[PDB]
RNA sequence: UGAAACUCAAAGGAAUUGACGGGGGCCCGCACAAGCGGUGGAGCAUGUGGUUUAAUUCGAAGCAACGCGAAGAACCUUACCAGGCCUUGACAUGCUAGGGAACCCGGGUGAAAGCCUGGGGUGCCCCGCGAGGGGAGCCCUAGCACAGGUGCUGCAUGGCCGUCGUCAGCUCGUGCCGUGAGGUGUUGGGUUAAGUCCCGCAACGAGCGCAACCCCCGCCGUUAGUUGCCAGCGGUUCGGCCGGGCACUCUAACGGGACUGCCCGCGAAAGCGGGAGGAAGGAGGGGACGACGUCUGGUCAGCAUGGCCCUUACGGCCUGGGCGACACACGUGCUACAAUGCCCACUACAAAGCGAUGCCACCCGGCAACGGGGAGCUAAUCGCAAAAAGGUGGGCCCAGUUCGGAUUGGGGUCUGCAACCCGACCCCAUGAAGCCGGAAUCGCUAGUAAUCGCGGAUCAGCCAUGCCGCGGUGAAUACG
């Protein structure tokens, strides 16, 4: 939905 | 052009012959705003056209314009979703415009290396009834003669 | 998402700058940062006095800082105590001659930044937003103004769906330049996030 | 044309100078 | 390239390690992060571990590669094609 | 990586190249006018606000 | 004639407000038509998809994402990756505690950060001849409280923006009609760029919009005359250069000026056509300005902010790498395919801006980039500066060329600590595709399109062919 840190993507 | 029909721009007559039709023809020669170069080409050919065939240059020009004005052309109309070729009479404004336009284009299709010679010879051949611009006029006049069956759709 | 700011639209016409001075490209930023750094401290403190404006003027190593306000009390203090206690701390950052003044606000309910702050504060206390708006507009018109409009935007009442609600009376012609329209914004923080209050007060045409 | 650095028009186009457009 | 009015640029802290080796009777593996260093004739014969962002890449130094830079021989991207 | 970066910008850098502009107000590293020391966004907010001396909306 | 089991939370009638129609009517917009130049093919620039990658940070997604956030990614920026480090921390306030530091220069190691370290030596007020002991800017370390996060949610938000759309609209108060949603007003005739006005009417008013007030341009005046101007006398190294002057050009503040005010005609009126005068005529040309609302449009990465998550780590410093990858596919662009062209030399005419670790005249070295000298100007003064197209003369002669300038070898210059990845520029050599572009598709109605150059922001430099501006030359066409 939107990469940024841990969430990556 | 929904509301009112546009007005026809009046052109500053040329600084030699004092003729608007000459100014209009130079504007069709002009590319990228180089009216100086444009007018220079047109006048150099007037020299050529007075040397070869010693008639008056301006006189040859106008007669060539007359021999290229088409009096009839095909347009499109509806009656359902159909697309007819309808023969229409050409307005004086449009006769002049198409005559001037086809001349430059026919001139630039010629094989002479420099621009004034192409315009000199095309204006010569046109004033005698030959040349691509005249072949283009007769071609247009033919297509309106053939589709004369659909002339009853004219407005 | 389209309308332009009503003050910056009229600057040099119906509204004048809140910082009046000249400078050159050498120290313009240094002075402008000082104005902002100074104006930061003032709005932080004099809030409880209802600060409606900060005017700045400059010559050289000196500064005006004319503070308009609804209640000069919290500014001056005891015989001019707070007015000193702040002017002390003031030039403690300016390092210049900082001559603080205090102008009274004629009608506070005719000032846009005040009307917005009274509504922003009222809704932090969990007051009926729809009502607080109509009342504020009602006060400004009772104060003689020729028109007033007030906008609160966000999670009204704490609803999950954000919303915009407003009221207006008289006339507020934002497209008109000769129309003196005071504009002011106040931001209300709540348990559930930020709301935004726009106040428009139409004083008259000049 | 304007894309050839080794001519005057090219030097004009990139706003430079050299043997092919000096001062 | 660099103006020759300036020097042929080496980070010094690497040229230091090179010269002490020549004095002491080299060799020794040389780990550097200075890709920007220019290869220099005192480096001929050694092997230098040049960092490429992820690894120190050994590079045996030969005469024909003397004028170049260190990073030229520690490629920085792995590719091996598509499809 | 924000506050540590807005602070590192004020610091004197090991080399004069590593120095970069930075909005004094919000901290943008991009679209920073030397004249105001602001960024294009804060510049617009203060101009509409009238807190920028002499500046106004241009029209021609 | 005529069931039931089973199944549903409805199936329905009329009417209302919309939206939609390959319904109708009446209008409009570069919507088509009429034109002129392009894009789609080529090479390159730049953005994107995709793949690849340790990482190729994140966002943006039909119009309205795609030279967009980026008005400047080699380091920094930088949010990603690798590795070496820091743990009240780079930063905020507050509490103690030890040292009891202030500040400025060093040393060892190390890629650096860091870790380890050594010198120059504290003002308040004081007991002061005494040893001095404390108190305190501020520092250092220890320990708390807390900081920090460009981690997530734009389906929790503010603010701001895009958009429909500069489209003519969206409404309210009272009254009237209707059981009611709601209607009327806002419909109707005429009119206009416009819910712009006129007339009519169970409507009468009013608000947000439209227009206007604001800015640039066009004519005229006034006030000003230096750094700007030179009409006329006087000198004149012949340069407005000196005397002189402000006339003019200008520059920049304030005014004048246009109102369909006048004539003719049509008309019920508002207006419409035409004409006069005038620099300008029917809103003079351009700008700023964007209704109630829509897209659960965009932005938690400019900032703010609820909530969720990370806390020797999703925080922090560093060096290096990546953001510039490349079987491919798309967008936006630059340069071209030539003779209305290309090249060389000479010679003209702008506007808006910019300029004290700035612009840099002029001189010398160098083919040159540039270097070295070296005036002037805090700049209507001095500089950027050459404007280019154009004008004159000369060369090329239809060729993949004296078209085109990609690619690549070699040699340099400049900025910068540093140009391997991955800079711009100069010089020698190289001299690719490309012969005007398939299906398809874009812009523009006049000082416009096309073409020609100029400046600025960002900025050390710069990948800018981008953006915002500026003037020079200057068209075609609109039946409908
Ligand atoms: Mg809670
Ligand atoms: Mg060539
Ligand atoms: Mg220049
Ligand atoms: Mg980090
Ligand atoms: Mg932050
Ligand atoms: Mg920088
Ligand atoms: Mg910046
Ligand atoms: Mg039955
Ligand atoms: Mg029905
Ligand atoms: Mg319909
Ligand atoms: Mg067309
Ligand atoms: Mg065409
Ligand atoms: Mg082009
Ligand atoms: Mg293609
Ligand atoms: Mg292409
Ligand atoms: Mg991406
Ligand atoms: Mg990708
Ligand atoms: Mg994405
Ligand atoms: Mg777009
Ligand atoms: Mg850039
Ligand atoms: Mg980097
Ligand atoms: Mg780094
Ligand atoms: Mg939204
Ligand atoms: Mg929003
Ligand atoms: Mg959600
Ligand atoms: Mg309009
Ligand atoms: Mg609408
Ligand atoms: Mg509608
Ligand atoms: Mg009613
Ligand atoms: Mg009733
Ligand atoms: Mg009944
Ligand atoms: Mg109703
Ligand atoms: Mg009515
Ligand atoms: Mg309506
Ligand atoms: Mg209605
Ligand atoms: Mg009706
Ligand atoms: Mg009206
Ligand atoms: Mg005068
Ligand atoms: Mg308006
Ligand atoms: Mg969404
Ligand atoms: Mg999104
Ligand atoms: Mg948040
Ligand atoms: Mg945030
Ligand atoms: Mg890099
Ligand atoms: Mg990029
Ligand atoms: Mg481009
Ligand atoms: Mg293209
Ligand atoms: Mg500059
Ligand atoms: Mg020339
Ligand atoms: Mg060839
Ligand atoms: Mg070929
Ligand atoms: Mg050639
Ligand atoms: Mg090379
Ligand atoms: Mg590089
Ligand atoms: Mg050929
Ligand atoms: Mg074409
Ligand atoms: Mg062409
Ligand atoms: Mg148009
Ligand atoms: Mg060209
Ligand atoms: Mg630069
Ligand atoms: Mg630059
Ligand atoms: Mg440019
Ligand atoms: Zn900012």
């Amino acid at each position: 939905k939107t990469a940024g840190x841990p969430h990556k993507r | 052009a929904r509301r009112r029909r546009a007005e026809v721009r009046q052109l500053q007559p040329d600084l030699v012959y004092g003729d608007v039709l000459v100014t209009a023809f130079i504007n069709k020669i002009m590319r990228d705003g180089k009216k100086n170069l444009a007018a220079r080409i047109f006048y150099d050919a007037c020299k050529i056209i007075q040397e070869k065939t010693g008639q008056e240059p301006l006189k040859v020009f106008k007669q060539a314009v007359e021999n290229v004005k088409p009096r009839m052309e095909v347009r499109s109309r509806r009656v359902g979703g159909a697309n007819y070729q309808v023969p229409m009479e050409v307005s004086p404004r449009r006769q002049q415009s198409l005559a001037l336009r086809w001349l430059v284009q026919a001139a630039n299709q010629r094989p002479e290396r420099r621009a004034a010679v192409r315009i000199a010879h095309e204006l010569m051949d046109a004033a005698e009834g030959k040349g691509g611009a005249v072949k283009k006029k007769e071609d247009v006049e033919r297509m309106a003669e053939a589709n004369r069956a659909y002339a009853h759709y004219r407005w | 998402g389209n309308k332009i700011h009503p003050i910056g639209f009229r600057l040099g016409i119906t509204r004048d700058w809140e910082s009046r001075w000249y400078a050159g490209k050498k120290q313009y930023r240094h002075l402008l940062l000082e104005d902002q750094r100074i104006r930061g401290l003032l709005e932080k403190e004099l809030y409880s006095a209802g600060l409606a404006r900060v005017d700045i003027e400059r010559a050289a190593d000196n500064v005006a800082v004319t503070v308009h306000v609804a209640k000069p009390g919290v500014v001056i203090g005891r015989g001019g105590e707070r007015i000193r206690v702040l002017r002390e701390e003031l030039a403690k950052l300016t390092g210049k001659n900082v001559a603080l003044n205090v102008q009274e606000v004629q009608n506070p309910n005719l000032s846009a930044p005040l009307v917005a702050q009274r509504v922003a504060e009222q809704i932090e206390r969990r007051f009926a937003v729809r009502r607080a708006i109509k009342q504020a507009v009602q006060r400004v018109m009772e104060s003689g103004a020729k028109g007033a409009k007030v906008i609160v935007s966000g999670r009204i009442g704490g609803a999950e769906q954000a919303r915009t609600e407003w009221a207006a009376q008289g006339r507020v012609p934002l497209h008109t330049l000769r129309a003196n329209i005071d504009y002011g914004f106040a931001l209300a923080r709540t348990t559930y996030g930020v709301l935004g209050v726009k106040a428009y007060i139409f004083l008259g045409e000049v | 044309g304007k894309g050839d650095r080794r001519t005057r028009r090219g030097k004009i186009w990139r706003g430079t100078y050299g043997k092919y457009r000096p001062r | 390239p660099r103006s020759l009015k300036k020097g042929v640029f080496v980070d010094d802290h690497l040229l230091e390690k090179v010269l002490e080796l020549n004095a002491k009777g080299e060799k020794r593996l040389i780990k550097t992060w200075s890709r920007r260093s220019t290869i220099v004739p005192e480096m001929v014969g050694h092997t230098i571990a040049v960092y490429n962002g992820k690894q120190h890449v050994p590079v045996y130094i030969t005469e024909n590669m003397v004028g170049h830079k260190l990073g030229e021989f520690a490629p920085t991207r792995t590719y091996r094609g598509h499809g | 990586a924000r506050k540590a970066l807005i602070e590192k910008a004020k610091r004197t850098p090991k080399f004069k190249v590593r120095a970069y502009t930075r909005c004094v107000r919000c901290g943008r590293a991009r679209s920073v006018y030397r004249f105001f020391g602001l960024c294009r966004i804060c510049l617009r907010e203060l101009a509409h606000k009238g807190q920028l001396p002499g500046v106004r909306k241009a029209s021609w």
